[PDB]
C-alpha cells in the first residue's frame, strides 16, 4: 500500500470515486487537489507478515563483534565469510530460519529448504 | 473581522537569498594542522569548576562569629525600625482660642478630611483634637467616603 | 514600540515618516550560508573586530566541484591557513536573509 | 562484586560540543527521507543530532576515552542493528574493568 | 541539575487488536486528559500531516507502520494550525485562572517548561521536542507491531544505584530550600512588623 | 507574492479574521469618501536577562503578509543554530563580504485551506457523530462558511468594483 501525499499542502490524499468516469482518484480533504490513482488497491491487512525479517541490515553489519560467523557459501559471489542472525520478528509464531549476510557483496540469503 | 490586532511595525528588507550551503573544515595538509586537534582535546580536559576551600584556621576562631557572640552587628541592612523610629517629636495643644479658626479654614480648603492628615496638619495630640473635631465635624463610616471627617451640614450649608 | 493594529484611521502617515512596505531592492543578491568551527567563529562574530579588513581569499576551481578558503597571515600562525568549503547543498531553495531596524517616530 | 564500581558522573556538555565539531549535524535540519542510513546520537538519553559516518566517530571517541581525555566512567554503546549511538554520563551506573 | 523534579510523559495506544480503530494519545502534565499525538505535533509548529508522519516513521517504504498511524491523523483532523491546537491543549489545562486571553500562551508555556524537560527548557526548541516525541511513538509502534520485545524491567543497564553522595545531595537541597523560605519569611515579617 | 509585501511583528492569535492590508487601504479610501492597595511585600523570581529579552522580543512572532492576503507566513524563532552561522554576501564585483548571522526563523504558510474555528473543532471532536465526514470541508465550502482571507477580501473588493 502506498500513501500518496498532496502537492500543495503535503496532506495525505484519500481515495475518492468519480461516477462520471468510474475511475479511482485521490483527493485532498483541505485544499481540493486531485490526482489519478495508479493502482486499485486501497487496504492491505497482513495478518501473517514476513516484513521485518531482515530489518536492521546496514553497510557495516559485519563490523558487529557479537554476530556469529559461518562458512556457508554465498550463492552470488562464491564467498565463504558471512554473518547469520535469526528472524527479527519477536512474535512467538516464527520459525528458526536463519538469514546470512555476505561480507563481500552485502547479499542476503537464507538456509531454509522448505519455501526459500 | 476583528477591529484591533496590535501590530508592531518595523523597517525590514531582504538583503539576499541563500543559494549554497557550505561547511568550513580545515585542510589536513597544513603545517598548522593538528594544533586545532589539541585545542579540541583541551575542551574535554578542562575543568572550570573548583573544589570547596577548607579553612585551616583554628575551629574556635572560625566559630567566634556564630550564635551568642559578644560582637555586635554593625550592618545597616533591613534596619526599617531604625530608619523611621529615629523621627519622633511631641507637640503642645494649641488652645481652642486659636485652633478653632485653623480648623474652619482647613475645612474650607477641602470638604473630606482624614484623621491622619488632621493630626499631621494640626500637629496636636489626638485627645483634645478629637473634642474640637467632633464638636464641629462628623465622620461618615458607612458611606463610600468611609472613615473621613466632614464639616457638619449646619455650617457647610452657608 | 507598540502601535495600533489594522489602523483604519490611517495613523501611519504621520506617526512614521518612512515606508512600512518590505523592500525587495536587495532581494536579487546571492548569499552563501556557511557554518564555521568554534575557533574561526569566535573571531569573526565579535563586534570588537570586523572593521572591513581582508580576512583572506576564496579560490574556486575553473571546473568547480571544489572550493577552498585561504586566510591571511594575520592569524599569528595559530590556526590553519587553508580550509576546504564543503558544499552541503549545491541547490538551495526557500531560504532568504532579511534585516530589521527601527523607524523614525516623529512626523 | 569485588571489582564492581559505581560512576560519580560528569558534565555532558563538553562531550556534546566535541560531537558537534566532528560532524554531528544538528537535529534541526535532519530530513529522515533524505538520508535513511544515518545513525542517531543520544547523550544521557537525549537525542542531540545525527551522524553520517558512525564508524569513524565511534573509533575516534573510543580512542579518546582510552587515551584518558574523556572520563573513563563514560559509557559508549553503538547499536549497529538499530542505527543508534548512546552515550551515558549520569551517575549511578555500575561498571567493572576488563 | 537545576530543579531536581521528575515529570512523566506517557504515550498510550488505545484499543485492542480486535478494534477497528486504534489511536495514540499522549499524557501531558497539568492537562487532565489524553491528547492525540497529532494535535501535540501541530502545537509544536508542524501543521502538515506529511511531516508529522515523516517525524515518526523514518522509512518511506514501511507502509505497515504508516497504516497504524492513519487513525491518529483522522482523530485530530479538525485542528490544522498552531493557534487552534494551542487553544485546544490549553482549555484542558487545570488552571482556570485565565479567562480566555492568555489561554493560547498558557498552552505554549506548558509545552515549553513541562513537556520533556530533560531535553531543554528555553524558547526556540520546538523541533527537538517534536523529534523526540516521534521517537517515543516510533518505539511504541515497533513493539505494538511485534518487531521488538517489551523492555526488560530487570535489565541492570536501566538501573541506577544512589550512594551517599546523591542521597545527601537530595536531602541537602530540600533542607536548603526550607532554609531559604525561612530567610524570606523573616525578611517579610521584619519589614511588615517594623523590627530590626 | 502580490506586491507590496509587509513583514512586521504582530499578534497571531485569531490570524483568520484580521483585516488584510488591501482591505485597510480600501477602507481608508471609502472613509475619506464617506467624510467628504497592593500587599506592599512581594517576592519576584530571579530570571536571566537574556531569556527575558528573548521572551519579550519574541512574544509577537514575525508575520509576512502580501497586499491581497494570498500569502500569510508566520515565523518562529529557532535556537538550534541561531549563533553558529556566519552569512556570506557576494557583491556585484566577484568579491565576498562577511556579515555575521543573528537569528534563524522558520516560516509556515497559514489559511491556505480555510481552517475551521475553535468552537466548530471542539464540537466535531465531541461525540456529535461516529466520525467526521471525509468531505466535511467540501460540504461547508459550498455553504460559504469557513472561508479564507484571500476569498474574503476578493469578494469585498469585487463588491466595490461593481458599483
Ligand atoms: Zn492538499
Ligand atoms: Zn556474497
Amino acid at each position: 500500500t502506498t500513501f500518496r501525499f498532496c502537492r500543495d499542502c503535503n496532506n495525505m490524499l484519500y481515495p475518492r470515486e468519480d461516477k462520471e468516469n468510474n475511475r479511482l482518484l485521490f483527493e485532498c480533504r483541505t485544499c481540493s487537489y486531485v490526482e489519478e490513482a495508479g493502482s486499485p488497491l486501497v487496504y492491505r491487512h497482513e495478518l501473517i507478515t514476513n516484513i521485518g525479517e531482515t530489518a536492521g541490515v546496514v553497510q557495516d553489519i559485519g563490523s558487529d563483534p557479537t554476530l556469529p560467523r559461518s562458512d556457508r557459501e554465498c550463492p552470488k559471489c562464491h564467498s565463504r565469510e558471512n554473518v547469520f542472525f535469526q528472524s527479527q520478528q519477536r512474535r512467538k509464531d516464527t520459525s528458526m530460519v536463519l538469514f546470512f549476510v555476505c561480507l563481500s557483496c552485502s547479499h542476503i540469503f537464507t538456509s531454509d529448504q522448505k519455501n526459500k | 473581522y476583528i477591529p484591533y490586532v496590535k501590530t508592531i511595525p518595523k523597517k525590514t528588507a531582504i538583503v539576499g537569498t541563500v543559494c549554497h550551503e557550505c561547511q568550513v573544515m580545515p585542510s589536513m595538509n597544513d603545517p598548522n594542522y593538528h594544533k586545532i586537534v589539541e585545542q579540541r582535546r583541551n575542551i574535554v580536559k578542562l575543568n572550570n569548576k573548583e573544589r570547596i576551600t577548607t579553612l585551616d584556621e583554628t575551629v574556635g576562631v572560625t566559630m567566634s562569629h556564630t550564635g551568642m557572640s559578644m560582637r555586635s552587628d554593625n550592618s545597616n541592612f533591613l534596619k526599617v525600625g531604625r530608619e523611621k523610629a529615629k523621627s519622633n517629636i511631641k507637640s503642645i495643644r494649641m488652645p481652642k482660642k486659636e485652633i478653632l479658626d485653623y480648623l474652619f479654614k482647613l475645612f474650607d480648603e477641602y470638604d473630606y478630611w482624614s484623621l491622619k492628615g488632621l493630626k499631621e496638619r494640626t500637629r496636636q495630640p489626638e485627645a483634645h483634637l478629637k473634642e474640637c473635631l467632633d464638636k464641629v465635624a462628623t465622620l461618615v463610616k458607612k458611606g463610600p467616603y468611609a472613615f473621613k471627617y466632614t464639616l457638619r451640614p449646619e455650617y457647610k450649608k452657608l | 514600540e507598540v502601535f495600533d493594529g489594522n489602523d483604519i484611521e490611517n495613523n501611519e502617515t504621520k506617526v512614521y515618516e518612512e515606508s512600512l512596505d518590505l523592500d525587495l531592492e536587495r532581494s536579487n543578491r546571492q548569499v552563501w550560508l556557511v557554518r564555521l568551527p568554534m575557533f574561526l567563529a569566535e573571531k569573526w562574530r565579535d563586534r570588537n573586530n570586523l572593521h572591513g579588513q581582508e580576512l583572506g581569499k576564496i579560490r574556486i576551481n575553473k571546473d568547480g566541484s571544489k572550493i577552498t578558503l585561504l586566510l591571511n597571515e594575520n592569524d599569528n600562525d595559530s590556526i590553519p591557513h587553508e580550509y576546504d568549503l564543503e558544499l552541503t547543498k549545491k541547490v538551495v531553495e526557500n531560504e532568504y536573509v532579511f534585516t530589521e531596524q527601527n523607524l523614525k517616530k516623529y512626523q | 562484586s569485588l571489582m564492581s564500581c559505581i560512576s560519580v558522573g560528569t558534565d555532558p556538555m563538553p562531550i556534546i560540543t566535541f560531537l558537534s565539531e566532528w560532524g554531528m549535524e544538528p537535529l534541526e535540519d535532519y530530513v529522515p527521507h533524505q538520508s535513511p542510513d544515518a545513525t542517531r546520537v543520544f547523550v544521557n538519553g537525549v537525542w542531540h543530532g545525527v551522524h553520517r559516518n558512525p564508524a569513524r566517530l565511534m573509533e575516534t571517541l573510543r580512542t579518546l576515552r582510552r587515551k584518558g581525555d574523556i572520563n573513563p566512567e563514560v559509557s559508549m554503546i553503538r547499536d549497529i542493528r538499530e542505527k543508534e549511538l548512546k552515550i551515558f554520563t549520569d551517575a549511578g551506573r555500575v561498571y567493572r574493568p576488563l | 541539575k537545576g530543579s531536581r523534579f521528575i515529570s512523566t510523559l506517557q504515550v498510550k495506544l488505545y484499543g485492542r487488536e480486535g478494534s477497528s480503530a486504534r489511536t495514540i494519545k499522549a499524557t501531558l502534565p497539568y492537562i487532565k486528559q489524553d491528547i492525540p499525538i497529532v494535535i501535540i505535533f501541530r502545537a509544536l509548529g508542524i501543521i502538515p500531516d506529511g511531516e508529522i508522519l515523516e517525524h515518526i516513521c523514518y522509512d518511506v517504504n514501511d507502509w505497515q507502520m504508516l497504516e497504524m498511524l492513519k487513525p491518529c491523523v483522522e482523530d485530530g483532523f479538525v485542528i490544522q494550525d498552531r493557534e487552534t491546537a494551542l487553544d485546544f491543549i490549553g482549555r484542558r489545562g487545570t488552571a482556570l485562572g485565565i479567562k480566555k486571553e492568555k489561554r493560547i500562551q498558557y498552552a505554549k508555556d506548558i509545552l515549553q517548561k513541562e513537556f520533556l524537560p530533560h531535553i531543554t527548557q528555553l524558547e526556540g526548541f520546538e523541533s527537538r521536542k517534536a523529534f523526540f516525541l516521534g521517537y517515543m511513538i516510533n518505539r511504541l509502534l515497533l513493539c505494538a507491531l511485534d518487531r521488538k520485545d517489551q523492555d526488560d524491567r530487570d535489565h541492570f543497564g536501566k538501573k541506577r544505584l544512589d550512594l551517599a553522595g546523591p542521597l545527601l545531595a537530595q536531602l541537602f537541597k530540600t533542607l536548603f530550600k526550607k532554609l531559604t523560605k525561612d530567610i524570606f519569611r523573616y525578611m517579610q515579617r521584619t519589614v511588615e512588623e517594623a523590627h530590626d | 507574492f502580490h506586491l507590496p509585501v509587509r513583514l512586521h511583528r504582530k499578534d497571531t492569535r485569531n490570524l483568520q479574521f484580521q483585516l488584510t492590508r488591501a482591505e485597510i487601504v480600501q477602507r481608508q479610501k471609502e472613509i475619506s469618501e464617506y467624510k467628504k492597595l497592593r500587599r506592599k511585600t512581594r517576592q519576584l523570581k530571579v530570571l536571566d536577562e537574556n531569556a527575558k529579552k528573548l521572551r519579550f522580543e519574541e512574544f509577537y512572532p514575525w508575520v509576512m503578509e502580501d497586499f491581497d492576503g494570498y500569502n500569510t507566513w508566520v515565523g518562529s524563532y529557532e535556537a538550534g543554530n541561531s549563533d553558529s552561522y556566519v552569512l556570506l554576501s557576494v557583491e556585484d564585483d566577484g568579491s565576498f563580504t562577511m556579515i555575521p548571522a543573528d537569528k534563524v526563523y522558520k516560516f509556515t504558510a497559514r489559511n491556505k485551506y480555510a481552517t475551521l474555528t475553535i468552537d466548530e473543532a471542539e464540537k466535531r471532536m465531541d461525540k456529535k457523530s461516529g466520525e467526521v465526514p471525509r468531505w466535511l470541508m467540501k460540504h461547508l465550502d459550498n455553504i460559504g462558511t469557513t472561508t479564507t482571507r484571500y476569498d474574503r477580501t476578493r469578494r469585498k473588493l469585487k463588491a466595490v468594483a461593481d458599483q
